[PDB]
């Protein structure tokens, strides 16, 4: 019955063994965020970037690389709250797909999706790609980048996101940072409209303060006993 | 909303 929406960051993957920027290096995967993460460092070195996310894409696939506890729970609160729940994440992996979830908006785009350099239109991709890429949407054929946005460029669906947050009655942030808006500033605009905010992170956010609940620890064990004790709730 | 940024 209650509206739901929840955003989940990089910290709901980390225990899936999916690692992005830290907060005491400022790095990926020992990386700048200015050379793999933005429109110039992609136009400075695509061969670098281009196997960057490569190595990021194939990484995702492994054997070892699965959806945790939760994930999992996340599953289960869309089963119960069926279309009066979304699912927004920063995250450029298909965790939260191959844990059940559907209608999942990637605001940061897929790592699993390629886009062509001057139609934009999206493939889904699994393998690596080359600089033997083009698309097969143009006459005159493009190069191809990987369907993730960047520092610098629009965030995907904000239309509904947004859309979204204003009629949520919960407003539940998971694993993230605090630092990369707009998706930071979500929690604001969620108690603008009247939300109940809550928050759970391993660490704690530098906008937690704002939020009206927090829990804090290992998300596999956090959100599921959040998520369990909010499914109880609705009895 | 404005456009993916840090800080
Ligand atoms: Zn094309």
């Amino acid at each position: 019955k209650p509206r739901v929406l929840v955003l989940t960051g990089a910290g709901i993957s980390a225990e899936s063994g999916i690692r992005t920027f830290r907060a005491a290096d400022g790095l990926w995967e020992e990386h700048r965020v200015e050379d793999v993460a933005t429109p110039e460092g992609f136009d400075r070195d695509p061969e670098l970037v281009q196997a960057f996310y490569n190595a990021r894409r194939r990484q995702l696939q492994q054997p070892e690389i699965q959806p945790n506890a939760a994930h999992l729970a996340l599953a289960k609160l869309q089963d119960a709250l069926g279309d009066r729940f979304l699912l927004v994440t920063q995250n450029i992996d298909n965790l939260h797909e191959r844990a059940g979830n559907t209608n999942v908006i990637h605001m940061h785009g897929e790592l699993l999706k390629v886009r062509c350099s001057q139609s934009g239109q999206v493939l889904d991709w699994t393998g690596d790609v080359t600089p033997e890429d083009k698309c097969h949407c143009c006459q005159f054929p493009a190069p191809l980048r990987p369907h993730v946005v960047w520092f610098g460029e629009m965030p995907l669906g904000m239309d509904e996101i947004y859309m979204a947050l204003s009629m949520a009655d919960i407003f539940i942030a998971i694993g993230t940072s605090g630092h990369v808006y707009p998706a930071a500033g979500f929690v604001h605009e969620a108690k603008l409209h009247g939300a109940h905010t809550v928050e759970l992170n391993l660490e704690p956010s530098q906008v937690g303060n704002e939020f009206a609940e927090k829990y804090y620890g290992p998300a596999s064990q956090v959100v599921p006993e959040f998520v369990e004790k909010l499914l109880k709730g609705l009895k | 909303g404005g456009a993916k940024r840090h800080r």
